[PDB]
């Protein structure tokens, strides 16, 4: 009995503590109590630290954490302290600025130490909770707990008189930021650190996940719920409206910008530079670009909507039976092999295709399908659009929305170049040593900075592309680049994720700012699809099926992306790539010929045995031989696997699937590829009535590609009848008939 | 041990339900249709709201033909139609409302603040349905009904938001919500722990709701010849208990819904109990289900002292 | 172990201290306390409710010396913890997740006269 | 070659059915009928000419309505739905569903025929039903035998009394608890189609299925205790009661004691022993499924 | 106790009467596809005559189940695989 | 586009004074 009785004098002695700390000051009459500091209170500060010092760092503990919780330490003490501060800090600088000298503050250092202890506490009791493998299983027990209690802390923030202690916050910032460069401390600036970590732990909070133990077996019951919700706080307190609201009104925007805008000429730019950049990743995880450009409006989008529910409701009552249920209906159908098969349905009665439908729906026999049990979420890592369903939308307020937008705006037009210039310059030296944390939020932020300002100047041309110019540079290409091949050969998954969707955002803007102005072009295309890239990028959608949807997603834009900046060089011929040479290159330089390219090129003759180098492993790659090396079966498999979504995707995904089955079908001119049956039983649910809308523009080309699809297969069928056992299998090998499968002779 | 994880931001979600829920909060904050005085601005639901503050109250009541006249009577007939599927997005625009005027009205209103319940009355619908015109067909939708009740049921209390202990690890589950059965959780959210019955209920921690079934039968009036007269099962929570008392000509304005037999879905400590239903389901096994046609009203009127002067000239007009 | 009884609803016993399964349980001599118990169905005063109306019942629980102070017939003032319990009985004749409700009653003064 | 479809152990094919009783909706004049009811001396031609149904089906559309009383008499009128007249006495519940599909097909090619604005969303919303009435000589309750059991017959009684409505099921909906798909699937003769997992490749999550009891889709069904008129009774004997269930539109067609002429097809399903057990007792519960009322 | 294997598909399977060389026999009369039906009609009648072989065939499984076990099977099994070179070799032949 | 530290401070006292 010795852990509950540890546990419950812990737990009374964080009681005593947290009954030390103050009082709501009940002896003074006031409407709204005012809250008093208790006596010798800033040691108890000081207590609250060395309990989660000695307690829940070294001893692998949490139980320190919901002592806390449960006595509402962060709910009743420290932001009332934090907010007395601020107001009456307020009101001293209002009467500070009209008189000067006049009504100071009895013990203010006093005051700034334990507002300072306070948002210390703060950082340390809403710190992101990850619980990795080897941990101890005091984490593991009491990690969803501690995930709720942080829920209440992030609306207890958002929440109390629209969020004060934000502008608390940032008070202890500005007590720093008045003192000049030179006179600061870097204890001013760990302060600073600070205070933009608290900024990242408030938006940072999310709902936890549900975790299940699987050695039992599941019962009939199933899942029930996966809420994961404390009492009191709901899924509107958590959300990022109130997030922009709150950060809005308390001028937090304001500050984040006066920080991003003069990072390198007022503030040391090491202290500060990666929080800065954790907060801008923490907006920008689970907000999706297009929504954010809306383009009586709400009530014609629910309009629409409901003619689409009416259409959708139509085609499903096309199925429904007339009569009721009860009402049998037993019809036999019969093969040309005299068989009788019996099915059981009113509207099954007349057409056949509900009748077959119905026969095969009657089976109860389903095969096996292997899941990759999402194992992301074993990462520490937050909820982003890496793991996001494909159709979730944030549902950004008018208000809320535009301050977003200005905030954002204000942020590339003032402080994205030098922000992403200061973590290239820092991360490009800690390349090694950075956890897959860092590399998904560096590659998430700049992949969706860059597609904001691309779809920023393409609705409109009052902004200027050029303000992601300093995305363009070669280290920024080199970390992005090597932060991708190494996620593949050390087959982590995420971050190959994420810097596939920041190379199909490097794509994009290459090709925008080619489109824009036809150079530096030239030699940027060179560099991004030099060394083994190509294979690189070849070979990502041979490995695609297995994983996720958005993995798959990503797989579609990124190829897409290589294939439209790949074609544009069909003609133009210059496809000149640093290429890795394998055997022996060396060559018997000739100092004649190196002192006249020195009086050619005005060169030094190091730097021109360097060029001498790096002009034998230059290669020419062949744009046929691009897409005829990303014709591999196992690309379209998983092509087809992405199409077998089509319910919950836009019309943008199947676009660029169409585009790329019209790439292989037409051009390439093999159709052997296509020509297998899951894309035929996946054709049929896609043109039939219950699958896509006919008002929609997808099944317009859907349509026009099945019509060629299945006149060249009436082709190939007529021509041969061995490819109707050729439509049931994969693709036969044999080189003596190999060939008249591929291609008919 | 092997966990595996289940994640919330996987939820499909339906785009229709947050139009709603947009169109809807715009109503609340952009009506503005009022004749009194002179013809201005007034938005009539947030200085109901602002009554709300001042007078701390819980349920919001709506007109129905605002919501006819804003937008063209679509967002009339799209609550209309599918009141059951809208109602969680209509209070999440009712909620984002009142965060955006009245902060302090989400708390109940001390070291108890719980949730505040808001209850959504829609009455003075165009047409009165009879017991007799109630047909299955428009379930979740938007009814009114008039009607004698024949006798009024104990205000009970129902278990609106549970919350459950597991009784190995101690491990909190909350916000379970019961239908129309007192259910418990399945799987516990410890990942060491592999518990899957014996859950014991926190009655403390759990929010609970005021509940009355009035019975009705059809008036008098449209009683035809020689016939016995229909009988209905109505509903009330929240504020409505106790409004409406036995033997009254009212209207009920609200939702017609469905109700299960509870004992043919395995009620814990209830042993299975004419008509054939439904079958086929897990929770049945080889048992049927039956069904009752009921209302759920949300806005109730009936159609059929302080002796001092002070108090008496406050409530003159 | 021995386990207070709330007067309301039986101790569910979901497994053993030494063993995770349920089994068989009979109550052993060593350790026994017994107390008095007696229900009764508290009726609405004919005079307190609306003219013409029913009324309401509520079952109140007396305990130790509460037992055998009311009467049959005798009006009361019962002082008592409004508790809460979950029946099968209730849920399955109403449709609802519906609970009874249960009065231990704290003191009991007799209602003597108009007071 | 073609995979034709048969009505279960009858040999009569669906498609010569579902043609034979469109063409005669199509070219039924009321002037065959009065040849073939010997009323030729008594005809008014003017009242003949034109088509019997297709003005009647022009009215539905134009009226809102979606039902459509038949009488079966004209099946002995029009000669290639005279075989089917008989399928009407033998085989009801397979041939009514094939005459009310081929009631809103034959709606669906008024409309697109003639190239009336019409909107097809308003023609396919509504469920049409056929009604037939008049198929033969009444019967009595006390001739009533085992060798009527899935027949369709007419009765002639009085109500004793009418329940209250009762739900029941068309479409069950379901809904994933771990990733909030809502799907719908087919109720047939009281038997969930419910699914082991979701529709969804993304989660597949197994036993996760709820049902959502108020967002299903219901229908009307209401029994109706029927009673022998005292006309016709023996005089031994208390006039006998049967089961007499109505459907849709048809529920609160019959008041209580009127005299009514009912039209249905006569069905006996098993009753159940033990209300948690599958045994069934080996008496037969009959019921008169109503098609129509007079 | 070994009681029973459960089936699945084999190469036994797949050489019987009913089966592929059913396909041979019966595809090029069934399968029709005409320009004049849309794209619907023509994909469904692809699919109709292969789901009744393989309700005839493997009638245990659904159908696009179906499909990936002949995928697995035409992956794995040898018999299969000289067979369907042994199709493309008499065609080619003549 | 540039921010300048100074007009923040102001601003910031300047919505401590009135708040607009
Ligand atoms: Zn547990
Ligand atoms: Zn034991
Ligand atoms: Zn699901």
């Amino acid at each position: 009995n010795a852990a509950d009785f540890s546990l419950t004098v812990l737990r009374a002695r964080i009681a005593l503590l947290a009954t030390a700390i103050g009082g709501p000051d009940y002896t003074s009459q006031i409407d709204p109590p005012p809250y008093k500091l208790g006596d010798d209170c800033l040691a108890c500060l000081k207590d609250l630290k060395r309990w989660f010092k000695l307690v829940d760092d070294q001893q692998k503990r949490w139980d320190v954490a919901m002592a806390v919780a449960e006595y509402r330490i962060l709910t009743d003490d420290l932001l009332p302290i934090l907010i007395d501060w601020e107001n009456k800090c307020s009101l001293a600088a209002k009467l500070a600025k009209n008189n000067p000298d006049h009504e100071e503050f009895r013990n203010k250092a006093y005051y700034d130490k334990i507002a300072l202890n306070c948002l210390q506490l703060l950082v340390l009791m809403t710190w992101p909770l990850i619980v990795t493998e080897q941990s101890s299983s005091n984490q593991i027990t009491l990690y969803g707990e501690l995930k709720k209690h942080q829920l209440v802390y992030k609306k207890t923030i958002l929440s109390m008189e629209s969020g004060k202690v934000l502008r608390a916050a940032i008070r202890l910032a500005l007590d720093v930021i008045k003192i000049d460069r030179l006179s600061r401390t870097p204890r001013d600036n760990m302060v600073l650190k600070l205070v933009l970590n608290f900024f990242r732990n408030v938006i940072a909070i999310e709902p936890g996940e549900f975790t299940i133990n699987t050695k039992k077996s599941m019962p009939k019951k199933g899942i029930t719920s996966i809420d994961t919700l404390p009492p009191n706080v709901s899924m509107d307190d958590i959300s990022l409206n109130t997030v922009i609201s709150s950060f809005h009104k308390n001028k937090v925007f304001g500050f984040l910008l006066t920080l991003t805008s003069s990072l390198s000429k007022e503030f040391d730019q090491d202290f500060i530079n990666i929080p800065l950049l954790e907060i801008m990743f923490y907006f920008t995880k689970d907000v999706n670009q297009e929504l954010l450009f809306p383009r009586t409006s709400a009530g014609f989008e629910l309009s629409k909507l409901l003619q689409k529910e009416h259409q959708m409701r139509k085609n499903v009552i096309k199925h429904t039976s007339a009569r009721h249920s009860r009402f049998g209906g037993l019809l036999s159908i019969q093969t040309p092999d005299k068989t009788r098969l019996t099915v059981s349905g009113s509207q099954a009665l007349v057409d056949e295709k509900i009748a077959l439908q119905k026969l095969d729906d009657s089976k109860k026999w389903n095969k096996r399908i292997i899941k990759k049990h999402q194992s992301v979420a074993a990462e520490g890592l937050p909820n982003s659009l890496l793991n996001s369903q494909t159709g979730k939308a944030i549902f950004f307020t008018e208000s809320n929305g535009k301050h977003f937008k200005e905030f954002i705006n204000n942020f590339i037009d003032s402080g994205f170049n030098i922000l992403l210039h200061s973590v290239t310059n820092y991360f490009t030296t800690e390349q090694d040593r950075m956890v897959t944390l860092e590399q998904v939020e560096y590659l998430l932020f700049f992949a969706w900075f860059v597609k904001y300002q691309l779809l920023r100047s393409k609705i409109d041309n009052s902004a200027d592309i050029k303000q992601v110019s300093e995305a363009l540079k070669e280290v920024t290409f080199i970390l992005v680049s090597s932060l991708l091949r190494s996620a593949y050969d050390l087959k982590n998954w995420t971050v190959t994720h994420a810097g596939m969707i920041a190379f199909n955002e490097l794509l994009n803007l290459v090709s925008r700012t080619k489109a824009a102005q036809e150079t530096d072009i030239e030699f940027i295309v060179s560099r991004l699809f030099s060394d083994e890239r190509i294979q690189l990028l070849s070979n990502l959608p041979k490995i695609g099926s297995k994983y996720s949807l958005q993995f798959m997603k990503s797989c579609i834009e990124l190829t897409h992306s290589v294939l439209k900046v790949l074609e544009q060089y069909s003609d133009d011929k210059t496809l000149v790539i640093e290429g890795k040479s394998r055997r022996q290159k060396k060559f018997n330089i000739s100092e004649g010929d190196i002192t006249k390219l020195i009086e050619e090129e005005n060169v030094d003759r190091d730097e021109a045995l360097d060029i001498l180098t790096s002009s034998l492993r230059s290669i020419e790659v062949n744009f046929q031989k691009v897409q005829a090396n990303y014709m591999t079966e196992p690309v379209i498999e998983t092509y087809i696997n992405f199409l077998e979504r089509f319910r919950e995707l836009e019309d943008d995904s199947i676009k660029k699937v169409f585009s790329f089955f019209h790439r292989v079908f037409v051009q390439a001119k093999e159709q052997a590829l296509l020509f297998r049956f899951d894309l035929i039983i996946l054709l049929r649910e896609m043109l039939s009535p219950d699958g896509l809308d006919r008002m929609s523009r997808s099944r317009k080309y859907v349509s026009q590609f099945s019509d060629y699809f299945l006149a060249r297969l009436k082709k190939r069928l007529k021509k041969s009848p061995a490819w109707f056992v050729g439509l049931l299998f994969p693709p036969l090998h044999n080189s003596e008939v190999g060939f008249y499968q591929r291609y008919g002779e | 041990f092997k966990s595996r994880a289940l994640n919330h931001v996987k939820k499909v979600d339906d785009v229709t339900g947050e139009k709603v829920r947009e169109a809807f909060e715009q109503f609340l904050e952009d009506f503005s249709v009022q004749s009194t005085d002179t013809g201005e601005v007034e938005k009539v639901y947030r200085a109901q709201i602002e009554f709300m503050k001042i007078y701390d109250l819980n349920t919001i009541y709506i007109d129905y033909q605002h919501l006819s006249m804003r937008e063209n009577g679509a967002l009339a007939m799209a609550i209309s139609e599918q009141y059951y599927r809208f109602l969680p997005f209509l209070q999440k625009g009712l909620r984002r409302v009142v965060r955006k005027y009245a902060p302090e009205l989400l708390n109940t209103s001390s070291p108890e603040q719980t949730e505040r319940v808001f209850q959504i009355s829609f009455f003075n619908l165009p047409t009165v349905h009879r017991i007799r015109d109630i047909r299955s067909e428009k379930i979740g939708s938007l009814l009114s009904i008039s009607g004698t009740v024949t006798r009024t049921s104990e205000v009970r209390p129902e278990l609106y938001k549970a919350s459950f202990t597991c009784d190995m690890c101690r491990a909190i589950v909350d916000n379970v919500e019961q239908s129309f059965k007192y259910t418990e959780p399945t799987f516990c959210p410890n990942p060491s722990c592999e518990n899957r019955a014996f859950w014991t209920l926190n009655v403390t921690r759990s929010r609970f709701l005021d509940w009355q079934k009035v019975r009705i039968q059809e008036n008098a009036n449209e009683i035809p010849t020689g016939s016995m007269p229909r009988t209905l099962d109505v509903i009330l929570r929240g504020d409505s208990v106790e409004r409406a008392k036995p033997g009254d000509r009212c209207k009920f304005t609200g939702v017609e819904i469905v109700v299960p037999d509870v004992t043919q879905l395995g009620l814990p400590g209830v042993k299975p109990s004419l008509n054939s239903g439904v079958t086929g389901l897990r929770s049945l096994g080889v048992r049927d289900l039956t069904y009752k046609i009921s209302f759920l009203a949300c806005h109730v009127i009936s159609i059929g002292n302080e002796r001092d002067q002070e108090v008496f000239l406050n409530s003159l007009s | 172990g021995p386990f207070f009884q709330d007067s309301n609803e039986e101790i569910r016993i979901s497994f053993c201290t030494n063993c995770k399964s349920k089994g068989p349980f009979r109550v052993n001599g060593e350790k026994t306390v017994y107390r008095n118990y007696q229900r009764v169905t508290l009726q609405e005063a004919p005079g307190t409710v609306p003219p013409g109306r029913l009324p309401r019942h509520r079952e109140v629980i007396l305990l130790a010396d509460l037992v055998d102070v009311s009467k049959p017939g005798e009006e009361v003032e019962v002082t008592g913890i409004y508790k809460n319990n979950y029946d099968g009985n209730l849920n399955a004749k109403n449709g609802f997740p519906v609970f009874a409700t249960i009065i231990e009653a704290n003191s009991i003064k007799r209602r003597e006269g108009n007071t | 070659s073609e995979p034709l479809r048969i009505i279960w152990g009858t040999n009569v094919s669906i498609q010569e059915c579902t043609t034979n009783f469109r063409n005669f909706l199509m070219s039924f004049k009321y002037k065959f009928r009065k040849i073939l009811d010997e009323r030729e001396e008594f005809i008014n031609n003017t009242t003949d000419e034109e088509l019997y149904y297709i003005k009647q089906l022009n009215e539905m559309r134009e009226l809102g309505t979606s039902n459509l009383n038949l009488d079966a008499r004209n099946l002995l009128a029009y000669k290639q739905t005279e075989d089917l007249y008989h399928q009407l006495l033998n085989y009801p519940q397979e041939v009514i569903s094939i005459m009310d599909q081929t009631i809103k097909d034959c709606m669906v090619s008024l409309i697109v025929d003639n190239n009336l604005d019409y909107d097809l969303d308003e023609i396919e919303t509504k469920f049409y039903k056929v009604r037939p009435y008049n198929v033969g000589s009444c019967k009595g309750m006390r001739e009533l035998n085992p060798n009527d059991i899935d027949k369709l017959i007419n009765l002639k009684g009085l109500v004793l009394r009418s329940t209250p409505v009762i739900p029941d099921m068309k479409v069950a909906f379901f809904k994933c608890n771990v990733c909030d798909h809502t799907m719908a699937v087919e109720i047939d003769r009281g038997v969930i189609q419910e699914p082991a997992r979701c529709e969804r490749i993304d989660c597949n999550e197994p036993n996760s299925m709820s049902l959502i009891h108020n967002r299903c889709s219901f229908a009307d069904k209401q029994v109706i205790k029927l009673q022998e008129t005292p006309d016709f009774v023996p005089d031994g004997q208390t006039p006998h009661s049967i089961s007499l269930c109505v459907y849709d539109e048809l529920v609160d067609s019959c008041r209580a004691g009127d005299r009514i002429e009912v039209t249905g097809t006569f069905r006996s399903i098993p009753i159940r022993a033990n209300s948690r057990q599958r045994v069934l007792k080996s008496l037969y519960k009959t019921y008169v499924d109503v098609v129509h009322v007079k | 106790r070994k009681r029973r294997p459960q089936v699945k598909l084999t190469a036994e399977k797949l050489l019987s009467d009913k089966g592929l060389p059913y396909v041979l026999k019966n595809a090029h009369k069934r399968i029709r596809i005409s320009s004049k039906k849309n794209s619907y009609d023509n994909l469904s009648n692809i699919i109709q005559f292969y789901q009744l072989w393989a309700h005839e065939l493997f009638p245990k499984a659904k159908f696009k189940d179906f499909m990936k076990i002949c995928q697995t099977v035409g992956k794995t099994d040898p018999v299969l695989r000289e067979y369907r070179v042994s199709l493309f070799r008499d065609e080619m032949g003549m | 586009k540039f921010f300048s530290k100074e007009s923040f401070l102001a601003d910031f006292d300047d919505s401590s004074s009135n708040e607009d």
